[PDB]
């Protein structure tokens, strides 16, 4: 990684090819390459599964040379993987949307872990806790 | 009988972007010379035999870049200017590309060594960084800005003074200055080795430690701008006049003449596209392309064609391959140093203008009518900006249409129709500036008095509410025998463009209410009064009518009686249907550098242009927005002033929308006012 | 004065230097003048192989 001037967090998929048109958003008064940033990724695709966008990085070094942060589909879209219903963002408190077991995120926040850097597993529980209520949804074992 | 060589014809483009210093560098070459012009040139040292050369002065501005394309297309060299000052501009990317397209060799003059912050190295170094060429410097300037005395001869290895009591016309070789010398010797290293790389044997000799000779250093440097591999940089500036003398002894040293130039492609007539070549020889049947129209107001048009092979007589009916039109060549002269010698033998490689040629226009092919060809044809980009233009007067109408003629025939990026739905005079351009000159000469030279708007936006009419069992009764009775019609319609909105007629018509008649002969009145009825609108007396579309309830009398019925009471129920039906005026939104594409990008759309944000999205591209991005065709007006100047000239925009008609509650009731009221 | 204009599609747009000449159409009170679909403005008309030196157009390509 480098500084964060050649920093935008960004690949919502690389199916959809192109992160340059709306589907791949930023490339905005910072100047890079967009086909020489799949291809290392195509080596790395196919051990995520679609439909859970995966925050990576255009670090791009002193020179020229640009590839990615792996990160890990993270909090929101694994609940709308893990439980099956998507983002509907706005409604915690309105109807209800779906609740959560404890264990249904602990299984994967060992993999968010990878995702997550604050400390441990255990600890980033309560932050998909988080933006879970923001798409609406309820938690309780 | 060898006269003067066509190795010896140096067509010449002098090219640069706006504001550089290049019919001044041209002016100087005249009065060195002796003087699209013909020039000769003997060298600055008288060390050539004559040379002609023949100079296409190409416009600066990106309004009139249609003429250097046509230009560069039909010449052999370039001299490519820069300002010492501001360097490579984003309109020098713009020509630079042009001459890559057509493959041009071409040389590098850095001119304004005169003025504040000039630095030629600066100039050298942005040409290899913004245009990805190879430059090669053949000279350095001696000193800058007031200080700016001479040039350094890299060849040579000698500075050069030239006379400022002659204005330049006399020069001396001196010693390089003491301060130069490591600098000079440097760059002429770099000469020698860019000179080697010519060929095998140049570079074991360079290699080897044997010295380059003066004929070996020119040879192979000219060779490699003949492959456009390199571009020799010269310096120098007017006024106490530098430069200019040793630019026009670099132009016969590496430029092309027409046998160094490939054959000109073209297609035979056969009716099969089969491919032939014309060879610049005078031996080969006749060949040219028309590459400028000129309306002269003394002899009429001049047709300005460039001989690529074989020869032609002032007054020879030759074939317009392109047009199929035998067209009697006219009256021909040439430059002749400072005469226009009326030339009665226009040979390979010469340049010429024509005298009343009628169904010759600009990138048509004159060839031999026993020997047929199409040379390749000027593709034309399409113009990006549109304004209407009314004439004042009945005497203006019809001298606005033979005006804006000769401009659209001298000038293809030129286009003129009328708008149907207008009745308006639509003219479109390469740009504002571009559009500017034309409505000059058309109010000046052909004095046609005429006002300047906007193209009027095309509004459409629509209801937005179903009504039902509207009644139309034409019930007239009186004056003879009566006329009697009676319908029952309901109206509905459709879809917008659901249906490619705009209008759908439903026979529901149950019962002989009304005899089948009659319904096709209704309807034409009906499909007379969409026409003009209730609301504004615009076209009425995406709208359905139901006919279902009627009544006929046996002896009044009549077809047009059924279509008046059509024509009644539609007006009620559409007042009461809630009518609203439409709009037509135009998809638009703009391509800009990336720190130009934010101005364009804080614009486009005032003109009411809804950002669809981008596409980030090499140039910078591609931004795509939703923009009504009003607010799409005088975008070509707009956009030159946000983005310092190095955006191009597209627009292409979208949908037809609803205008917005205020834009439509405004327009509403005027109209009905 | 008011022409009249023969073939069954023209290519006019306004402003256009059209030829006059003579001929009365007998269905239109005061338009006394053909004009030629050959000359000037008014090109070989569409879709014709017979009678052709009338609206205009040349002899078909074989
Ligand atoms: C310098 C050069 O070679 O171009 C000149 C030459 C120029 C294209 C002129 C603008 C305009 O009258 C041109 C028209 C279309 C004017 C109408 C006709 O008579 C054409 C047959 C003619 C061709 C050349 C000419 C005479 C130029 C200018 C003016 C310089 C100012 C600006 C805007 C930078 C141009 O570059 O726009
Ligand atoms: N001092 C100085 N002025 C120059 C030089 N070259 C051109 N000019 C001036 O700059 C202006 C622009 O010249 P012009 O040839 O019309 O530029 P073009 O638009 O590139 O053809 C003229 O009015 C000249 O007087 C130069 O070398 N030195």
């Amino acid at each position: 990684a480098k500084k964060v001037q050649a920093y935008v967090k960004l690949q919502v998929a690389a199916g959809m090819a192109n992160p340059s048109p709306p589907v791949g958003p930023a490339l905005g008064q910072q100047g890079v390459n967009i086909m020489e940033f799949c291809k290392a990724f195509n080596a790395k695709t196919d051990s995520i599964e679609k439909g859970l966008p995966i925050p990576v990085v255009i670090t791009v070094y002193a020179d020229r040379s640009f590839t990615f942060v792996t990160k890990t589909p993270p909090a929101a879209v694994l609940l709308k993987k893990a439980a099956g219903i998507k983002s509907g963002s706005g409604k915690p408190n309105k109807d209800k949307v779906g609740k959560i077991s404890r264990a249904q995120l602990q299984e994967i926040a060992q993999t968010k872990a990878a995702d997550m850097t604050g400390a441990d597993i255990e600890a980033m529980t309560r932050s998909i806790e988080g933006t879970a209520r923001s798409m609406g949804l309820v938690v309780e074992d | 009988a060898r006269t003067t060589p066509i190795a010896r014809y140096r067509n010449i483009g002098i090219s640069a972007h706006i504001d550089a210093g290049k019919t001044t560098t041209t002016e100087r070459i005249l009065f060195y010379t002796g003087v699209a012009t013909t020039a000769f040139w003997s060298g600055m040292a008288k060390q050539y035999e004559p040379h002609r050369i023949n100079i296409i002065d190409t416009p600066g501005h990106v309004d009139f870049t249609i003429e250097v394309e046509r230009s560069m297309r039909v010449l052999d060299g370039a001299v490519m200017v820069y300002c010492a000052v501001g360097g490579v501009q984003p309109q020098s990317e713009t020509v630079w590309r042009q001459a890559n397209k057509y493959k041009v060799p071409r040389i590098a003059f850095v001119n304004k060594m005169d003025r504040m912050g000039a630095n030629f190295l600066k100039v050298v170094n942005q040409i290899k960084t913004r245009l990805g060429a190879n430059p090669v410097p053949l000279q350095l300037a001696i000193g800058a800005e007031e200080h700016f005395t001479g040039v350094v001869d890299l060849v040579k290895m000698k500075a050069i003074n030239w006379n400022d009591a002659d204005q330049g016309v006399t020069f001396e070789y001196e010693d390089i200055p003491a301060d130069m010398v490591e600098l000079a010797n440097e760059w002429h290293q770099n000469l020698i080795e860019s000179a080697a790389e010519a060929s095998e044997e140049l570079m074991e000799k360079y290699l080897g430690g044997e010295e380059l000779t003066e004929a070996e250093i020119k040879g192979a440097l000219r060779q490699r701008v003949l492959n456009n591999e390199i571009i020799l940089v010269t310096c120098g500036s007017a006024f106490k006049n530098k430069g200019v003398q040793a630019m026009l002894d670099a132009v016969i040293d590496y430029l092309p003449s027409p046998v160094d130039v490939p054959a000109i492609n073209g297609i035979l007539d056969d009716g099969k596209d089969t491919p032939a070549e014309r060879h610049a020889s005078d031996d080969e049947p006749f060949s040219a392309l028309a590459f400028k129209i000129a309306t002269d107001p003394f002899v009429g048009n001049l047709t300005f064609f460039r001989v690529y092979s074989g020869v032609v007589n002032s007054g020879d009916t030759v074939l317009n391959s392109v047009k199929a039109a035998r067209e009697r060549f006219g009256r021909i002269v040439q430059m002749h140093a400072n005469k226009r010698e009326e030339i009665k033998e226009v040979r390979a490689g010469d340049i010429a203008a024509a005298i009343g040629l009628k169904d010759v226009t600009t990138g048509d092919t004159l060839c031999d009518p026993d020997a047929p060809i199409i040379l390749e044809r000027m593709e034309f980009p399409e113009p990006v900006i549109s304004i209407a233009v009314e004439p004042k007067t009945k005497a203006d109408q019809e001298k606005m249409g033979l005006a804006l003629g000769r401009l659209a025939k001298e000038d293809p990026s030129f286009r003129v129709w009328t708008d149907e739905e207008s009745n308006q005079t639509i003219i479109a351009g390469m740009g504002e500036l571009h559009l500017d000159i034309i409505v000059d000469r058309m109010k000046r030279e052909f004095n046609v008095e005429a006002n300047v708007g906007k193209p009027q936006v095309a509004y459409r009419e629509t209801i937005r509410q179903k009504v039902t069992d509207v009644e139309g009764k034409h019930a007239k009775q009186s004056g003879g025998r009566g006329q009697y019609g009676h319908v029952v319609i309901d109206m509905y909105p459709l879809e917008p463009g659901s249906n490619p007629k705009g209008y759908e018509f439903i026979n529901d008649i149950k019962g002989g209410v009304i005899p089948g002969e009659y319904i096709p009145a209704v309807d034409k009825g009906i499909q007379e009064q969409l026409k003009a609108g209730p609301l504004a007396g615009y076209p009425v579309v995406d709208m359905g009518i139901r006919l279902h309830f009627g009544s006929y009398h046996d002896v009044d019925s009549s077809e047009l009686a059924f279509k008046l009471a059509a024509s009644i129920a539609f007006k009620e039906g559409f007042k009461k249907a809630k009518p609203v005026l439409l709009e037509p939104i135009m998809k638009v594409e703009v391509e800009t550098p990336e720190e130009n990008t934010g101005d364009v759309i804080g614009d486009l944000s005032r003109r009411r242009g809804m950002l669809k999205g981008q596409e980030s591209e090499v140039t910078g991005v591609k931004i795509h927005a939703e923009v009504p065709l009003s607010e799409m007006f005088g975008y070509a100047t707009q956009l030159r002033s946000l983005t310092k000239g190095r955006a191009s925009y597209t627009m292409e008609f979208l949908k037809y929308d609803e205008a917005p509650s205020n834009v439509a009731q405004a327009v509403i009221e005027a109209r009905g006012k | 004065v008011t022409s009249y204009i023969g073939g069954e599609g023209h290519n006019l747009q306004e402003h256009s230097v059209i030829l006059i000449r003579g001929g009365r159409v007998k269905d239109l009170p005061g338009v006394r003048y053909h004009t030629v679909r050959g000359a000037l403005d008014c090109s070989g008309v569409k879709d014709r192989k017979q009678a052709r030196s009338k609206y205009g157009v040349k002899r078909p390509k074989a």
